[PDB]
């Protein structure tokens, strides 16, 4: 299975999970039931950026699966791969929205789940200033808790805002990493779809700071690529869904670095086994100056 | 039918009609319906019992020549002789280059300009370098290269980029190359009356001969030219007939051998010659190149390219060419007649290529610079005979970027290498983009023009289709010059013609979507590149999604090139049918059975859009075989 086929398989799995969870939400709560994220002004940010539509009820959430379906075209060209990554991102957002409408408190501490607009505005000032020179999106599991803690604290000591997805949260807790918004170590959630909660940070950064109106998807992608200094460090074995989510990060212009053997793409998808050089490799790949 | 897609070409054809001079198009029209027997390759003249012609349609008419040779035998022998002639042309070019290398000296006209390249080549030839004088090394390297041409005992020396698997496959098949002249002689011997009358064996002998061109003759010529005249790097130039200057002396270098054109370029900066050009009433000296010698001087110095093969006559039709200096190969003899209608001095310089009624000034290899200065002085003095009322230079020229040797490509690829990962100075970024599928493949577009095809149409259509399908294109020769004239050799072309993956790659690496890798002998560079990629991936060259295209080929050299490209394991599309349709067995060998032998085969397709589609499908199926 080559890179394109891996991304397409991951996007289809994300679509299947989104369809299942949306069906569950339709069964339990009804199509008139409200759909929203806590304290946001852009409804579902990824769908709002891609199309301009605001998802307000469960029926509209079910109708948003058509966006995911139309974004998956299985032809081995780079544009289709980027669109398939975006389909995975939209599907992950739909899954997170369904989680919020199904459970009153989908995320428990230390996971924070969705990040509200006021937090985005608070982080915007140090973002453009340079006190936050980048965003380290750490996903998966490191071979040890010690190495995960070392990498996370290296990013933290450099001022980067690091977000954690997956078992790396538990490894960092075992590694005595101090977490919080002021400490710039944000645990999003144990599921892969929780990575969307940092993706919407970038998307809304284009909506708030950039002033790009909803539906101008190319302008949003250009803004995230040229303004948001985010990158992905994917540790541990990578499923097709993880690779598809990484394709979404690449579509947003965010390079993906991993310790796994993957079909490398220069400046976009890079393998770095040496955990002692992962921080420097990511800073170089994202062109970050400390 | 239109004669060309190039507007400057069309304007000069109108001028040639007004001036009452004949062109290659006019002679093609005069030839009318060409002989069917010769077109199918079923005519034989190998002995004076003939001429013999057998039916191109099996089961009808005369079946055998007088000696009993079948249509397949006649076709296979004709094809083999074309391969032998092409191999001879390329090998003679490389032999001259090696002899020039053998005569290099510190204080002479010919020096060593790339010592690192010479040391790497010496490593490839098992020549010691440490603690040695550079010219002693150069002479030893030249001796080894010369031995490759005529050694009768032992094995020849092949470049390290050639995969071990490909060499083992050649040895098992029986096509492993011997000395170049020995293989040419073997082909000529086996086509003699009453020798080889088996099509498969004949084709295998021709493949064996073509390998000595691709991997020994052209390769050594290219690498020694780099050693003596400098490795090409990315450089700007201008292309098409508009580069001629009305108010300057115009000196057009046509041919293939680079030593003469290098010495002419050096002589053009001589203060006495510049002063002489001023004194004859010209603003200066304007050197322009055509065909492969133009490609060489343009790759290494940015000399403007006046035009490719079927434009050579039109260069004279402008009435502005004060001197036309030619060495060997692809020099239309009609030029001698044509220059009578203008003031142009048509100067032959090589004992290998005498042309009747041209001015012969033998280029002296013993004193190359002085000889080049004398020839250039004749061209400059001819400026006084210019008739400015007969001058018409089209205001059509195009910016081009070239100089993409393998070394230059590797240097460009270093830009997209993460320093914390590495390694540097490899083809690894290219291998990565090919394996990931961001690039679907790489295609080489090579070859001449041919009056049978609208000039430059097939080259341009094939190149645009390939780059639109995210296939990166490397170009050589007259195809490269067609791309230069059209405007494809530009960074802007990436966003104008390329597909998404290739546009992203071009933006990241800062290269045009079409890479000009030099002259016809510089096709060896392409081989080198492919080999490196294969050696990096641990596979044979036949496992890669690569292809070669000759949309508008005419020469025996093109036949030899396609043969050795296929024998190396690279599928080749021919835009002009070779004279083999009369032999069904030969057609079946070249287009079907060759894949069993060497993993690649010929594709005959005269429609460029269909050729692009077939190339994409073949690359995709090879990718699926490879798992990428
Ligand atoms: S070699 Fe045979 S087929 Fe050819 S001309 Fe002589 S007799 Fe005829």
């Amino acid at each position: 299975m080559n890179l394109f086929q891996t991304v397409f398989t991951g996007s289809k799995q994300a679509l299947a999970a989104a369809e299942g969870i949306v069906k569950q939400a339709v069964d339990e709560k009804g199509r008139d039931y409200k759909v929203a994220f806590p304290d946001t002004a852009y409804s579902l940010p990824v769908i709002f950026a891609a199309t301009g539509k605001k998802i307000t009820n469960v029926g509209e959430l079910e109708g948003a699966l058509d966006i995911v379906r139309s974004l998956i075209v299985e032809e081995e060209m780079l544009d289709k791969l980027l669109n398939s990554g975006l389909a995975t991102a939209v599907a992950a957002e739909i899954i997170e929205a369904a989680k919020y409408v199904l459970s009153d408190a989908p995320y428990a501490e230390p996971c924070v789940g969705f990040i509200s607009d006021p937090i985005i505005r608070s982080l915007g000032v140090p973002l453009v200033t340079g006190d936050i020179p980048g965003v380290a999106v750490i996903l998966g599991e490191c071979p040890d808790s010690e190495t995960a803690a070392k990498i996370i604290k290296d990013y933290q000591s450099k001022g980067l805002l690091t977000c954690l997805v997956g078992k790396v949260i538990d490894q960092a807790i075992e590694g005595k990493v101090k977490m919080g918004l002021d400490l710039r170590v944000i645990p999003l959630g144990y599921d892969v779809t929780s990575v969307i909660h940092v993706v919407t940070i970038a998307i809304r950064a284009a909506l708030i700071f950039g002033g790009i109106k909803g539906g101008q998807l190319n302008d949003i992608l250009k803004y995230t690529a040229e303004r948001v200094p985010a990158f992905v460090n994917a540790f541990g074995p990578l499923s097709e869904l993880v690779v598809s989510a990484g394709a979404g990060a690449i579509a947003l212009g965010f390079p993906v670095l991993t310790d796994q053997v993957v079909p490398e793409v220069p400046t976009l998808l890079l393998t770095q086994k040496d955990y002692d050089k992962m921080v420097k490799t990511s800073l170089e790949a994202r062109n970050i100056k400390i | 039918k239109a004669k060309s897609i190039d507007q400057a070409t069309l304007q000069l054809l109108d001028k040639a009609k007004q001036d009452g001079v004949e062109t290659v198009w006019d002679r093609k029209a005069d030839m009318k319906v060409q002989c069917g027997f010769g077109s199918a390759g079923v005519c034989c003249r190998n002995c004076s019992m003939g001429p013999c012609r057998v039916s191109p349609v099996p089961g009808k008419g005369v079946e055998r020549g007088i000696c009993g040779a079948t249509a397949d035998v006649i076709v296979s022998r004709n094809f083999a002789r074309m391969v032998a002639a092409g191999t001879a042309a390329h090998s003679d070019h490389g032999r001259s280059i090696a002899l020039s290398l053998y005569h290099t000296s510190k204080d002479g006209d010919i020096k060593v300009k790339d010592e690192n390249k010479l040391k790497e080549v010496a490593k490839s030839f098992n020549v010691e370098t440490e603690g040695r004088d550079i010219y002693d090394i150069a002479h030893d390297v030249a001796k080894e290269g010369l031995s490759n041409y005529g050694k009768q005992l032992g094995e020849v020396t092949l470049p390290p980029s050639l995969p071990e698997k490909r060499k083992e496959l050649w040895r098992k098949l029986g096509v492993y190359p011997r000395a170049v002249d020995r293989e040419i002689a073997a082909v000529m011997h086996s086509t003699h009356i009453g020798c080889n009358a088996d099509a498969e064996a004949m084709i295998k002998m021709s493949m064996r001969c073509s390998l000595t061109d691709g991997w020994m003759g052209s390769f050594m010529g290219t690498e020694f030219s780099d050693i003596m005249f400098g490795t090409p790097h990315s450089i700007d130039t201008e292309a098409n007939l508009g580069v001629l200057e009305k108010n300057s002396v115009n000196v057009v270098l046509h041919g293939h051998e680079p030593l003469l054109s290098e010495m002419v370029v050096e002589a053009a900066s001589d203060p006495e010659l510049v002063e002489l050009a001023k004194s004859v009433g010209a603003d200066g000296i304007n050197l322009c190149g055509m065909c492969c010698t133009g490609n060489e001087v343009s790759m290494r110095h940015g000399i403007k390219i006046a035009g490719n093969f079927m434009q050579q006559e039109l260069a004279v039709v402008t009435g502005a060419v004060d001197g036309l200096i030619v060495d060997v190969q692809c020099i239309m003899p009609a030029l001698a007649k044509l220059s009578k209608s203008y003031h142009t001095k048509f100067i032959t310089t090589s004992p290998k290529a005498h042309i009747t009624d041209s001015i012969y000034m033998e280029f002296d290899e013993e004193n190359p610079l002085d000889s080049a200065k004398k020839i250039l002085k004749e061209a400059i003095l001819n400026f006084k005979n210019r008739d400015q009322s007969k001058v018409m230079i089209p205001e059509l020229k195009c910016k081009a970027i070239l100089g993409y040797s393998v070394e230059e490509i590797i240097n460009k690829l270093d830009k997209v290498v993460n320093t914390q990962i590495g390694p540097m100075q490899t083809v690894k970024p290219l291998a990565d983009v090919l394996v990931s599928g961001v690039l679907r493949g790489a295609a080489a577009v090579v070859g001449c023009n041919n009056p049978k095809v609208v000039q430059d149409s097939a080259h341009i259509e094939t190149i645009k289709g390939l780059i639109k399908n995210d296939v990166i294109v490397v170009v050589t020769g007259c195809a490269a010059q067609a791309a230069a004239k059209y405007g494809l050799l530009q960074k802007e072309a990436a966003e104008k013609y390329a597909g998404p993956g290739l546009a992203t790659v071009c933006k990241l690496v800062d290269i045009p979507p079409v890479l000009h890798m030099g002259s016809c002998v510089d096709i060896s560079r392409i081989l080198d590149l492919v080999g490196r990629v294969a050696n990096l991936l641990g596979v044979d060259m036949s496992d890669l999604p690569v292809a070669g295209v000759a949309p508008e080929w005419m020469s025996e050299k093109a036949v030899a090139i396609g043969t050795y490209v296929v024998t190396s394991g690279i599928d080749t599309w021919l835009g002009v049918a070779p004279p083999v349709t009369g032999g069904p067995e030969v057609v079946d060998i070249l287009t079907n059975k060759m894949e069993d032998w060497v993993g690649a085969k010929f594709f005959i397709e005269t429609d460029p859009h269909k050729a692009v589609e077939q190339i994409v499908n073949r690359m995709n199926e090879k990718r699926k075989k490879l798992g990428i």
